[PDB]
DNA sequence: ATCGAGCTCGGTGATTGGCTCAGAA
DNA sequence: TTCTGAGCCAATCACCGAGCTCGAT
């Protein structure tokens, strides 16, 4: 991961500044490495619970 | 009409230690750059999408654009 | 650090991406993860510019010129006046 | 004076998964 | 062709925005 002026010229020595803090949050902080399936608790059990229509579907009156 | 959460625009520019306070008017402007950004970089995307004639947008299609615009150059290690 | 604590949403993702496209159009999960983080990138990106210029004229607060110059001086001067523009009907 | 961080509070849309067949392969 | 994975519904509740107080420029 590197490179010279094979980019946009405007925007290169930003990119690599942010390169820097990343490499800081990922060394020291934390950024997540994988996404999580869901990511509340309560929405999972509410969904998990809703009755469901025909083809898998919440449902609707009739 | 549309939008975007302005409290959550601000959470991520506030990622960086460096920035301490922010104006009001910044993720106002900021939920609308996001919005033409997410709209032209999708736009070029479904080119690549329809170019291979599928339906389905993926992935690699985003990829494609990137490498084809200089002005989207800043992604290179967010999309390997 | 939680997901919703540095990413836009997902569904207001996928419902701008969406505009974008044919109607009948289909969009991949692992294609609107993607551009989430794109576009917090692009948050990122602007304002450590902002910051940088922000800072650099001894103020501390991140304002509206702030990023708009940012914007110019990294290739988005095309975004530059719709903003502005947009900047104009909803502030007093 | 103005203008922002940081609380609290209450109102509300993002989040959520199972079945089906577009459609990627 | 085979068979993986996106769209479809709408009810709860975490999070957003509109009010605040307080301390800075």
């Amino acid at each position: 991961m590197e490179e010279p002026l094979y980019v946009n010229a405007k925007q290169y020595h930003r990119i690599l500044k942010r390169r820097q803090a990343r490499a800081k949050l990922e060394a020291e902080g934390k950024i997540p490495k994988e996404r999580r399936k869901y990511l509340h608790e309560s929405r999972h059990r509410h969904a998990m619970a809703r009755k469901r229509g025909e083809g898998g579907r919440f449902f609707s009156p009739k | 009409v549309q939008e975007l959460p302005l409290a959550r625009i601000k959470k991520i520019m506030k990622l960086d230690e460096d920035v301490k306070m922010i104006s009001a008017e910044a993720p106002v402007l900021f939920a609308k750059a996001a919005q033409i950004f997410i709209t032209e970089l999708t736009l070029r995307a479904w080119i690549h999408t329809e170019d291979n004639k599928r339906r389905t947008l993926q992935r690699n299609d985003i990829a494609m654009a990137i490498t084809k615009f200089d002005q989207f150059d800043f992604l290179i290690d967010i999309v390997p | 650090f939680r997901e919703q604590d540095i990413y836009l949403p997902i569904a207001n993702v996928a419902r701008i991406m969406k505009n974008a496209i044919p109607q009948t159009g289909k969009i991949a999960k692992d294609a609107k993860e993607c551009v989430q983080e794109c576009v917090s990138e692009f948050i990122s990106f602007i304002t450590s510019e902002a910051s940088e210029r922000c800072h650099q004229e001894k103020r501390k607060t991140i304002n509206g010129e702030d990023i708009l110059f940012a914007m110019s001086t990294l290739g988005f001067d095309s975004y530059v006046e719709p903003l502005k523009l947009y900047l104009q009907k909803f502030r007093e």
